[PDB]
């Protein structure tokens, strides 16, 4: 009731009441909470990793995974905060039973959220990092915000070398813009749109996909906790996505830029009506090819302000950026500090696995702990015509294949379900018809289906091709809800098989489950 | 259980089979044609694995060498009219040598080579190929053949002995759990 | 008189002719076959020059690229069954890029490239080819084609406009002095 | 008559008499003579770059080309020396008119030989080097010599990195062994045999050829002044040579070693009778392949003493040498200092050109100043049978050729005239017969004709192939005298076309002559 420590700060009346904590603080104090909790300012003012909450504010769920930087909470003079326990979090916890890498990610205590002190809590396997922010970053944000208020709706272009911290900066900027409310009846919260062109470590989508997201609530969670926003009040919806089918835009730059164009197009149309700013973050190249891409993107988007997060970056990149930037009549170019474990590979993989277990539907979204092997699959027919078949065929990207091999190649990988809107897509490709063999669509050139007539409807994992001589079919399991899948005939529906990084985790998952709870698993060789 | 090593070959029998096709001699006019056909199929298969991801370096190298040899021994209006064959060979040697040297390194090229046990000829041949002038067809041919036998001793011989009804949800009354991949 | 530059082409007309065969389009079913034949002969000729010694780097590079393209477009039981073509292409790109970068150097790879005016794609492609995984056929094909046009602008277009009676001592009463080579 | 300077040393009575100089010196004095002269000790004792001359000694011609290190001359107490002018040297001088690189090689004065003083003579374009020799080198030689006298006939193996100075050491050792005469009626001079396995910068043969030479007189001249010893009293004769047809043994090591074996064989047979020591110098590799070759050679020859001229060489080479050396029961291995312009390329080229102009007969040998183009050529018939044709055919090394191209390829290059002794050579090759086309001999494998049945009879330059539809023939010009060429039927005579480094100098030669004395020269492009 008079708590004290070094790292977070003091506190006060900690009344434990039916699972929640009503804590009052008669002076500026900063807390570091590690867990899955919910905030709801009762009287006063709190700031959370970029947003500002006052009495007129609904509950905000905040996931603080021990992986990244725990969201810092700051309370201003004379405030009462009520911390509620997150419910749907319980489901996610059990995901540990299907991958050790999900076990050491939260609080190893009994409850669902714990306040940290100097080092007593927050157990061993240390590096309990803390989300900071240089005074410079804050100053710059302040300037941007005030300029926006006396102007139209600006487009901000954030970029820089990997690990520089572009992510954190983006989070801050977004939350601030949305939540500010500073001078007019709280103006409650202006919607904010985010454009992610980073196939490496995306945000608001699984790896390999580019996308345009629309947010209404302060994004308070890492990327592996909502990678699959609902497709279609409506807290975080998704407008359009495109499959690039790689982990690096360095396999078809032309296509990549075309994608950026179409996405921007939609933003243009919608934004025109209701003032909605845009925050875009680009990949992570700074030399060769990538540098060229960046120059091009700057030309096409025509960003109002370009922010380079290095302040010590190579001379080549800075020079190129300044030139290209200067060319589009005049563009404010600036530089900032950066502050440069879990390597991007594992992080990415976790994103993907989380996406697949996303359940088919304040709270966020539910997760299903049953292993993929147990889930029943979707039987797609492979013998018919373009109106009684299912999947129109299989297209290949950047690489061909001889017919025989394809059956083995596809099996086990991840593919995209691309929906053809206008028949001006498969124009130049021999689309098989009446017809047992996998109706493969020969695609000499190699270029992926144009981005102006095709959209991605969520990824699909294949778990079994059985062409046993009279009922050709594919057993695949997806996270997409039944409703949408059923609302597609069969002609306009094609599967794209690119790189995507073979989902190795899936196979082992079955085994881990069986042993934890307590033999020719293809592709897995057990050493003994 | 960090004892989990992922491969791109569904199981073991498949890898062994591939080995059999790649080296008919040690494993065991019409018969010659048959052998040629099998080799081609092995090459293609390796291509697939490479795309799938995660394939032992040595396997890739062997695939490349055999591919070149096959192109050299092609009688018809498709024989790569003498200046292409030497290119395929040079490419294969560069990739192969670079892999071994790069991997086993904390020295100079020749010392690393000697350590691994790789004859010096190969290192020299690679250097010549990249920097100044493609080598003579004869030299390349003999070099390739030796290389293959060497790889045999170093890797292969150890992998074992020598002897809208489109979409319908599967009925939850007949499905059984089974490893991802089988059917 | 240090104004003496030795070449391996007997005179000038021969070099121009070779150019004509290498790029029928800019210089000017049966007709297609004819073109294919001429290309092959040009390739072989360049081979000879290379052995003779002292041949411009660019010429060698162009020879290599065309050789690969010809192999790729060969219908019959001689088409290099998909894994060889990609090798010939990789070899050609490595040799070509290495030549330009090495020659014009006193920096980093990318800076030298930018200086010479060579697109960055090529440097990246070469790096990928040598160190980790042969590139996809499609990419290689398009890359080669572009490369050829580039070389055209950089070099070719400048070489001109565009429009025991076995042994008997020769009789010292009929011989005349004449340049080494003629007869 | 009382001359003095700094660099060489003093002198004395310099009586000019009908072209010769009789100089007497009453005390130790060292002279440096630059030119083409002849020595003949009259009373006393002189030492010349490795030999010792006393009253019972015939005249010794010494060429001192300004390129290398001018042979130092040392006179011992109370001596009279008579310096005679070299006659045949006059011919060589005019070679400047056919290549500038032969102009700045001698004395730019009036006479044929001039004594140098500090720097007055020996004009500009400096680096008037001087042949030195560390006291160590001398000490080691002394030991070898004395050991030899109380033993049989040893084989000495000299090797080391390029530029280390193996050449000079070899010269010294050879002259000492031959000329010593130290303790028994002067024993006048024991013949000395030299084995050269260095295709790079050979000695006693043109580039590209390996050979076994037999000397009787102190070798006092660089390699471009006797590269073509007579083939067949008899001062410097040649026993056997082999064509390797490259400038680096790194194109067929097997063949190279085989050659070394056959050559040694002959030495074995001859040496067995009259005690004749052998001095062999190896190539210039010290890493990779070459190192292996050296190890092998050491094994085959079984050298009595191995001398490594580096004292700072890489650890790898020294270690390998010690091992291999130690293996053949026991071999004394030693190290020495080294003392590490004209790059080997130009030097080599000069060797070749000199060889071609060699006249058809400590004095030495005469040179012919007429340009190659003017010389009449040898007409060889190319249509007949293996008994009325001439050249049996053309063989290719390390590379094949399509038929059409060969006519152009051969033209202009240098080839070897290999004589087949036993018909056990062309065993496995389709030898064309009755038969217009160049009778090319297909040779799939590529390996050069074995060294146990074939010997080289001097190189040949081709200046014209004329297959004008009825009298097929080759116009070639060689230095070999008519006698031997005529004494070969036609069956046993084949031409080998390898690398050899295209004789570029030949073409220009015609032009230089024409302009100095005061238009579609194939292969030569004049910039204007």
């Amino acid at each position: 009731m008079h708590h004290s420590s070094f790292q977070p700060n003091n506190s006060n009346f900690q009344r434990k009441a039916g699972g929640r904590l009503v804590l009052s603080t008669p002076d500026v104090e900063r807390f570091v909470i590690l867990g899955n909790y919910g905030v709801k300012v009762h009287q006063g003012e709190v700031t959370i990793a970029g947003a500002t909450l006052t009495p007129i504010d609904d509950v905000q769920w905040v996931h603080a995974p021990h992986c990244h930087a725990l969201p810092v909470l700051r309370t201003a003079n004379d405030t009462v905060i009520e911390l509620l326990p997150c419910p749907t979090a319980q489901g996610l916890r059990e995901l540990a039973r299907l991958n050790p890498l999900f076990g050491r990610l939260w609080n190893e205590t009994s409850d669902t959220f714990q306040i940290i002190y100097t080092s007593a809590d927050a157990p061993k396997r240390t590096s309990l990092r803390e989300l900071a922010s240089h005074p410079a970053w804050n100053k710059k944000i302040s300037e941007l915000l005030t300029s926006t208020r006396r102007k139209p709706s600006p487009i901000l272009f954030i970029c820089g070398p990997k690990s520089s911290g572009k992510s954190t900066f983006g989070r801050l900027l977004t939350n601030r813009l949305m939540t500010d409310r500073a001078g007019h009846k709280s103006r409650s919260w202006k919607p904010v749109m985010v454009l992610d062109l980073d196939p490496g470590q995306p945000e608001f989508s699984p790896p390999g996909v580019v996308s345009l997201t629309k947010l209404r609530r302060p994004n308070l969670a890492p990327p592996f906790c909502h990678p699959g926003l609902s497709f279609g009040n409506e807290g975080m919806t998704t407008v359009r996505m495109h499959a690039i089918a790689s982990v690096t835009p360095a396999l078809d730059p032309a296509h990549f830029i075309a994608c950026a164009r179409d996405l921007f197009a939609y933003y243009r149309r919608s934004a025109s009506q209701e003032n909605i700013p845009l925050v875009v973050n680009t990949p992570g190249w700074i030399q060769g090819t990538g540098l060229d891409l960046l120059a091009e993107l700057i030309a096409v988007l025509r960003p109002t302000e370009v922010l380079y997060m290095s302040e010590d970056g190579p001379e080549e990149t800075v020079s190129a950026l300044r030139e290209a930037c200067a060319s589009s009549s005049t563009i404010p170019f600036t530089m900032l500090p950066s502050q440069p474990s879990w390597t991007p590979a594992t992080l990415r993989s976790m994103a993907m696995q989380s996406y697949f277990h996303l359940s088919p539907f304040g709270p966020g979204c539910e997760w299903n702990p049953t292993p993929l092997t147990h889930l029943c699959p979707w039987r797609v027919r492979l013998a018919g015509r373009p109106d009684e078949r299912g999947v129109l065929g299989i297209v290949c990207y950047d690489h061909q294949y001889a017919p025989e091999l394809v059956s083995d190649a596809i099996n086990g990988m991840v593919m995209g379900l691309v929906r053809i809107e206008k028949k001006e897509a498969l124009r130049g490709l021999a689309v098989p018809g009446d017809t047992p063999l996998l109706p493969l669509i020969p695609n000499p050139t190699g270029s992926p289906l144009s981005p102006q007539y095709t959209s991605l409807v969520g990824l699909v994992l294949i778990r079994g091709v059985s062409l046993t001589a009279s009922n050709p079919e594919l057993h695949l399991l997806t996270p997409v809800p039944p409703s949408v899948l059923h609302s597609f005939r069969g002609d306009e529906l094609v599967l794209v098989a690119g790189k995507f990084d073979a989902p190795t985790w899936a196979y082992v998952e079955g085994l881990y489950w069986k042993s934890n709870s307590k033999d020719e698993v293809p592709w897995v060789e057990m050493l003994h | 259980m960090v004892q989990y090593i992922f491969t791109p070959w569904r199981n073991r029998a498949e890898l062994l089979a591939v080995r059999a096709q790649f080296y008919p001699e040690h494993t065991s006019f019409q018969d010659d044609e048959h052998i040629r056909s099998e080799k081609q199929k092995a090459v293609a298969r390796v291509s697939m694995w490479m795309q799938r991801g995660g394939c032992p370096h040595m396997v890739e190298s062997t695939a490349l060498l055999v591919a070149a040899i096959l192109s050299d021994e092609a009688q018809g209006s498709g024989a790569a009219g003498g200046y292409a064959v030497r290119a395929a060979y040079s490419a294969a040697f560069s990739r192969f040598v670079t892999g071994l040297l790069d991997s086993h390194q904390d020295q100079s090229m020749y010392d690393v080579a000697k350590a691994v046990g790789l004859p010096a000829a190969f290192v020299e041949l690679r250097h010549q190929a990249t920097h100044e002038q493609l080598p003579s067809l004869t030299r390349l041919r003999s070099a390739a053949r030796r290389a293959l036998e060497w790889i045999w001793w170093y890797y292969w011989k150890g992998l074992g002995p020598v002897d809208q009804s489109g979409w319908v949800l599967y009925d939850e009354k007949e499905w059984v759990p089974k490893p991802i991949g089988i059917v």
